[PDB]
């Protein structure tokens, strides 16, 4: 189980 | 802010290049230049490559591209992550993670989410990991992201059932 960094939402 | 300013500039450039429909060579040159500007503004090299890849994959998913051109985009992202010192297995893992996290955040229905999962499994398998491990990685990414978004028990069961279908379709 590898921890995963939070996704960054894409600009409009 | 410096970091976010560079990120927005890179995003504009990558998305506009993709919208133009230019080939993968010109696209790779655009990604190189985006990573160079991110790196010039104090972002770690690996982190800059990661951000470029996420921008590319997220735009390509938003445009609703077919599975073949989408997996080509994924191969491009993996190649860039490789070129910036990321292990190929870790590179494919990151790209698949980007794709699947964006798909879950979009609220995409289950029939299409399973196709997205199968695509991530295809690229992980093509890199050189077993289908069982690749499906387990996909399921892991999906479950972790769903649990981190604070989803309710109902959506959690739906996610777990989707992941279990994936696993018993690809080696269990």
């Amino acid at each position: 189980l590898r921890p995963l960094r939070p996704l960054r939402p894409l600009r409009p | 802010d410096r970091e976010e300013a560079a990120f927005l500039a890179a995003s504009i450039l990558i998305q506009h290049a993709h919208e133009q429909g230019k080939d993968d060579r010109e696209l790779e040159k655009i990604l190189e230049i985006a990573i160079r500007i991110l790196e010039k503004n104090g972002v770690d090299r690996e982190e800059a490559a990661f951000l470029a890849a996420s921008i590319l994959i997220q735009h390509a998913h938003e445009q609703g591209k077919d599975d073949r051109e989408l997996e080509k985009i994924l191969e491009i992202a993996i190649r860039i992550l490789e070129k910036n010192g990321v292990d190929r297995e870790e590179a494919a893992f990151l790209a698949a993670s980007i794709l699947i996290q964006h798909a879950h955040e979009q609220g995409k229905d289950d029939r299409e989410l399973e196709k997205i999962l199968e695509i991530a499994i295809r690229i992980l398998e093509k890199n050189g990991v077993d289908r069982e491990e690749a499906a387990f990685l996909a399921a892991s990414i999906l479950i972790q992201h769903a649990h981190e978004q604070g989803k309710d028990d109902r959506e959690l069961e739906k996610i777990l059932e989707i992941a279990i279908r994936i696993l018993e379709k690809n080696g269990v």
